[PDB]
RNA sequence: CGUGCCCCGUGUGGCGAAAGGGAAGCCGGUUAAUAUUCCGGCACCUGGAUGUGGGUUUUGCGCGGCAACGCAACUGAACGC
């Protein structure tokens, strides 16, 4: 139990990007 | 064996119930006195480097503990 | 004389059988058998050499108190002080963590309740 | 920004104290002549209060219940921050440089601090800031 | 002047003790007297 | 597109104000001036969970280079290694900007 | 010169805790109470209760090693078991 | 085991609870 | 009940005792009359007023006449001790706080030496007895020897001779205690916070700056010259250590049962010690029967701040207190050095106001008459007679 | 209360080293022949019992230093490292 009380992205890597990123491997451009 | 500086230090030590033997040591060449209480765990030598001081403790020392000079050529 | 002979009846040079020379008031020359030289206690996190605490043979502690044997700090005497920081952070870390990890589970579980109401 | 606020929980992580929780009073981040780092002047508690069963007395219940504190001066690269925040309205400026020069009077903020934890741990509530911490 | 005498100290008492386990029994017996089943 | 960060990584030193090494970079951390954290891969574990810890409670934003220490240090510049690193004033960089 | 051990001397020969001295009667605990009761056996608090025991608690209850052996003799302990 | 992590939390909700850092107890 | 005593009966523990059957003032010491050792101060006799914040510091004149105090406002201020007037003010550091203030014990010559924030102040004060005589013997000595080093000697400002002050000496830490020789050629400065330069003994004439005793075994509180030899103690938190200065080496170590060492003073003869202590604790100690307090005293309710010893062959010493309270203690050690000492307290001095848990900080002895000066924390100085 | 109930862990014992591990004694003198063993002096270690002093205690189990750590002692069962 998590009992509590009663009272601009941080990680900025720089340059969707999780989808460009991975259907943009080897395999998928060879095809 | 330890070494003592102070007399009243030296008094209670002697005072001590266990205190057995005490004797007196007379060095000349290097003009020193040393006062010896042997009491049963450690033997005690207070030194003292002065005679009127030597002679004020001899006095001063109790009367049941019988105090003795050191001769020469110890047999 | 000039040359020493054994006497403990043990004539091999084993790490036992440590001698040293000495100079007796006699005028002569003879040996000592000496006993090996203490080992300082080490950290359990490391192998550091823990600061503060006499390098004796082992039932030697035995006669020592305890405060000449330890230092007033959590894991005193057996732990060094950078051990000691690094596992509070440790632990503290641990716990925020598991906080972490549990404010995320309750907040997938209300994204599922809410898919699913 | 600066984190380091004067009500501001963290745990003193190296000295006699190592491991305890403790409350910021005062933060000097610039440092005086004495201590010419930037520091903190801070309050915990040494020993925690004990749990409490039903199978013994009422004078025990106390005794357990009972806190004794320390007031402090601790570097920086010595605590180390949490996230957590303490409001007492009694440990508002309880301790200065001359308490803690003063012996009498940092005996004083010590048995002020004892009284002010003593009522919120009474009060029931900073149950993890008066646990003590598993290392 | 020191007066010899004799002092009984104070013994353990389990009466608390047994109490929360007297009552803590109870209430499993009375779920047994729940789950009990006719005859 | 790590080009690019030592291009801008150079710019920036470069320009505005930089600082090197973990003690360094905690005090600006608690200091609450720094406005760029980043943090090596080979970095110990520990000293990982501690500087984002330092860096969610002072809001600073942090970054993991991908490359190590050595690398970091490379792309920097200078000829040592650099586990972590704060960046305290942009000078004419847009390595903020994202 | 033999090499004594620690603890296995003196106020740990002089006493006996509880469990240990109704283990060696080989007795169940009314029974021990019931002796005792009869025979007039009561605890003891000794002097330095490490040193009879390292692992005593302070709610420990110590015995006397001749009482136990008094007790181990009693011919009601044959009576006992013979009721039994 | 795990230690503290902000990738897992980034841009979140759960990044404002924990930078609001409410007292919390796991139990 | 009857259950309840079965079961003591065969449960509780049975241990025999000696019970203890006596009358409480059998325990209790017995003392002669207060009034036996008549010659002894009784009340408050002179307001000493002025100072913004709290006095630190409290000192007699060798001559009898005048009065130095030291106060966080910055200020030293010399007074007419018998009448109590503003005589001289001199503000040394500014924000710093003047934590000691000593004169000179020569009485041919005529100097202060204050000690606020990390300096030393030799100064010259303007005093109606300084002759023009006396005023260039003084600057002489003052100026005798001008024909990270520890300490740097050097000639403060031009409003300071303005105003009478006329040599500085800088040292690496806070200065809180100075002890005087009796020749006056040599002074030491105790600041706890020097580390390994936390006790360092100086020469004037020589203006030289030496530490004597890198090695200490714990923090310099304070430190005095022995009256009769070449000795030196140093009062560390814990224990005082007597050094010998001919030779440069430890001779004693004396350790007082107390948590943290407040202040010390030697008795004339130099035999004898007392020692006062935060933990609300008097111990004097013979140094020369054991190491150990020959007599511990409890009089206070607060820490004890300050103990002195009169050096006119009255047999009486003061111990200060928090409590805003003065012990007026009757010493008298037999010129036989071979007796036990008698210690009597006299009586105890009130008046004083406390102000944020702190009350005297200082006492000093008239020269020659049972006459005390406290300096306490309500701001204030007083003179007891 | 009800003459019971709980934990934890294997090769469950013996032998095998006068060179492996290991608590602690040195000097001077002495005999026809023994000596770190005898005499003289001066020490040490282990085990036990128990008293005085001291420490803590009506802020429950002491204080100081940023820290490394320091001091005359300065609650601590089972269980674990």
């Amino acid at each position: 139990r998590l009992e509590e009380d009663s009272s601009k992205p941080l990680i900025k890597d720089l340059s969707s990007k999780r989808a460009r990123g991975f259907f943009s491997q080897d395999v998928f451009q060879k095809i | 064996p330890q070494e003592v500086s102070d007399i009243k230090k030296f008094i209670e030590i002697c005072r001590r119930k266990d205190a057995s033997a005490a004797r007196i040591k007379k060095n000349p060449k290097t003009q020193q006195i040393k006062f010896k209480v042997r009491c049963q765990r450690f033997l005690y030598t207070l030194v003292l480097k002065d005679s009127d001081k030597a002679e004020k403790l001899k006095q001063s020392l109790p009367p049941n503990l019988q105090i003795k000079d050191v001769p020469k050529r110890n047999k | 004389p000039t040359r020493v002979t054994y006497r403990r009846r043990n004539p091999y040079n084993t790490t036992s059988n440590r001698t040293r020379v000495i100079k007796t008031p006699g005028g002569q020359l003879r040996v000592l058998h000496i006993k090996k030289r203490g080992t300082a206690p080490k950290c359990g996190d490391c192998g550091i050499k823990l600061p503060g605490i006499p390098a004796l043979r082992p039932r030697e502690y035995a006669t020592i108190s305890k405060p000449k044997k330890t230092v007033q700090r959590a894991y005193g005497g057996s732990r060094c002080g950078n051990c000691v920081r690094d596992r509070i952070i440790r632990a503290f870390l641990i716990e925020e963590q598991k906080i972490v990890k549990k404010v995320l589970k309750e907040q997938s579980q209300a994204e599922k309740k809410a898919s699913k109401k | 920004m600066k984190f380091l606020k004067t009500s501001r929980v963290c745990l003193v992580t190296r000295g006699r104290y190592a491991g305890k929780k403790v409350v910021i009073i005062q933060p000097v981040d610039q440092g005086t002549k004495s201590h010419p780092y930037g520091h903190a002047l801070v309050a915990g508690i040494e020993r925690y209060p004990s749990k409490i069963t039903r199978r013994m007395s009422k004078a025990r219940i106390e005794k357990r219940s009972k806190i004794k504190p320390f007031i402090k001066v601790i570097n920086y690269n010595h605590l180390m921050p949490t996230r957590y925040t303490l409001e007492l309205e009694g440990l508002k400026a309880v301790i200065n440089a001359d308490t803690f020069k003063e012996p009498s009077q940092r005996e004083e903020a010590k048995k002020t601090v004892k009284k002010v934890l003593e009522d919120r741990y009474n009060s029931g509530k900073n149950r993890w800031f008066f646990t003590p911490l598993r290392f | 002047i020191l007066v010899p005498e004799t002092l009984l100290k104070k013994r353990k008492s389990q009466e608390k003790a047994r109490a929360e386990r007297a009552a803590a029994l109870e209430k499993r017996k009375q779920a047994n007297k729940e789950k009990r089943q006719v005859i | 597109e790590a080009q690019s960060i030592g291009a801008k990584l150079a710019l920036v030193i470069k320009s505005g104000k930089v600082v090197l090494g973990y003690r360094s970079t905690l005090k600006a951390l608690r200091s609450g001036k720094a406005k760029l954290i980043l943090i090596a891969a080979n970095t110990p574990p520990l000293r990982k969970s501690e500087l984002e810890y330092y860096s969610m409670m002072s809001k600073t934003p942090v970054h993991h280079y991908s490359g190590t220490n050595i690398e970091l240090g490379t792309a920097c510049g200078k000829l040592f290694r650099c586990s972590t690193m704060a960046i305290l004033d942009a000078g004419d960089s847009d390595i903020l900007a994202d | 010169g033999k090499a004594k051990k620690k603890g296995k001397s003196g106020a740990a020969r002089n006493y006996m805790t509880r469990t240990q001295a109704v283990k060696k009667l080989q007795l169940s605990l009314p029974d021990f109470r019931k002796l005792c009761i009869w025979k007039g056996i009561y605890p003891r608090e000794p002097r330095d209760r490490r040193k009879v025991n390292k692992s005593a608690t302070a709610s420990t209850t110590f015995y006397y090693t001749k009482d136990i052996q008094y007790l181990l003799h009693e011919p009601l302990l044959q009576k006992f078991r013979e009721q039994k | 085991g795990a230690f503290f992590r902000l990738k897992e939390i980034d841009q979140t909700d759960a990044l404002r609870r924990i930078a609001k850092g409410k007292m919390a107890m796991l139990t | 009940e009857r259950f309840e005593r079965c079961m003591d009966l065969y449960l509780a523990p049975r241990v025999r005792k000696n019970r203890l059957n006596i009358d409480p003032n059998s325990l209790l010491p017995k003392l002669p009359s207060p009034d036996e050792l008549k010659p002894f101060p009784t009340v408050q006799q002179t307001i000493f007023r002025g100072h913004e914040g709290r006095v630190r510091s409290v000192a007699i004149d060798p001559t009898g006449v005048a009065l130095a105090t030291g106060g966080d406002d910055g200020t030293v201020r010399v007074w007419e001790l018998l009448t109590g007037r503003q005589v001289w003010s001199v503000k040394l550091n500014g924000d710093e706080a003047v934590n000691t203030v000593r004169w000179r014990p020569t009485k041919d010559t005529f100097i202060l030496a204050a000690a606020a924030g990390e300096d030393i102040f030799l100064m010259i004060p303007t005093h109606p007895s300084v002759t023009p005589a006396l005023d260039q013997a003084s600057r002489d000595i003052l100026n005798a020897g001008f024909g990270e080093p520890p300490g740097k000697w050097a000639r403060p400002g031009t409003r300071l001779e303005d105003e009478g002050v006329l040599l500085r000496i800088t040292v690496r830490s806070t200065i809180k205690a100075i002890s005087w020789h009796r020749r006056g050629d040599h002074f030491a400065t105790v600041s706890p916070s020097g580390q390994r330069s936390s006790v360092a003994i100086h020469t004037l004439s020589k203006h030289l700056t030496q530490i004597p005793f890198r090695k200490l075994n714990g923090l310099a509180q304070t430190a005095s010259f022995h009256p009769l030899r070449p000795l030196f103690f140093v009062a560390t938190q814990r224990s005082i250590r007597c050094y010998d200065l001919q030779k440069l080496e430890l001779v004693k170590i004396v350790q007082p049962g107390a948590k943290w060492i407040s202040s010390f003073d030697v008795h004339p003869g130099g035999d004898n010690l007392v020692v006062g202590s935060y933990d609300k604790r008097l111990l004097w100690h013979d140094l020369d029967l054991s190491n150990r307090p020959y007599k511990t005293m409890r009089f206070h309710t607060e820490a004890i701040r300050a103990v002195r010893f009169h050096k006119g062959g009255l047999p009486l010493f003061a111990d200060a207190s928090d409590d805003g309270s003065l012990q007026i203690f009757h010493g008298k050690v037999p010129n036989d050095q071979l007796e036990n000492p008698t210690i009597v307290p006299v009586k105890m001095l009130k008046g004083h106001k406390v102000v944020n848990k702190l009350g005297v900080l200082d006492i000093d002895w008239h020269p020659r008459e049972p006459w005390c000066v406290s300096a306490g924390a309500d701001g204030t100085a007083r003179l007891w007679m």
